[PDB]
């Protein structure tokens, strides 16, 4: 989704795009977009900038820049989700949730998971390590 | 009146295996991938 970023982040991106596209026509050149991203702290490499441009006249509009940045936002969200999955077991401090702890966590998740689903997830992969839980969640 | 009632009662659908399978597969996903809940209240049942 294009609205993955927070409201403050979206406002900052819009301000940067407006500053880069000072002509008021919305279209912003690739060099201008890169300069705006660097000024906002999201300075990407030349190959990364080319890949982002390809994924998203010689100019890119503000909605196009938002769509391109949405990919990085989704990647950051996925990384945060992976970190949360890895640290779910480390939250208790032991680092290796037991079978009862894993069942309790699965019940607390409430993602339409029954006893059979929990058993299948455990079998797919007896204490469950944090790394093992993260790998199972990644699938 | 008779023609309208015939059309209305012929329009009514019947049980479909494909529709039931589609409903089951859709219900297989409990919620959205991220930042969303698949309530499916409007969809309800794909058949009947």
């Amino acid at each position: 989704m294009a609205d993955q970023l927070t409201e403050e982040q979206i406002a900052e991106f819009k301000e940067a795009f407006s500053l880069f596209d000072k002509d008021g026509d919305g279209t912003i050149t690739t060099k201008a977009l890169g300069t705006v991203m660097r000024s906002l702290g999201q300075n990407p490499t030349e190959a990364e900038l080319q890949d982002m441009i390809n994924e998203v006249n010689g100019t890119i509009d503000f909605p196009a820049f938002l769509t391109m940045m949405a990919r990085k936002m989704k990647d950051t969200d996925s990384e945060e989700e992976i970190r949360e999955a890895f640290r779910v077991f480390d939250k208790d401090g032991n680092g290796y949730i037991s079978a009862a702890a894993l069942r309790h966590v699965m019940t607390n998740l409430g993602e339409k998971l029954t006893d059979e689903e929990v058993d299948e997830m455990i079998r797919e992969a007896g204490q469950v390590n944090y790394e093992a839980f993260v790998q199972m969640m990644t699938a | 009146f008779f023609q309208s009632i015939q059309a209305l009662m012929q329009t009514c659908s019947v049980l479909d295996l494909n529709a039931f399978e589609r409903q089951n597969k859709a219900e297989g996903l409990g919620m959205v991938n991220e930042d969303g809940t698949v309530i499916n209240r409007q969809n309800g049942e794909k058949v009947m």
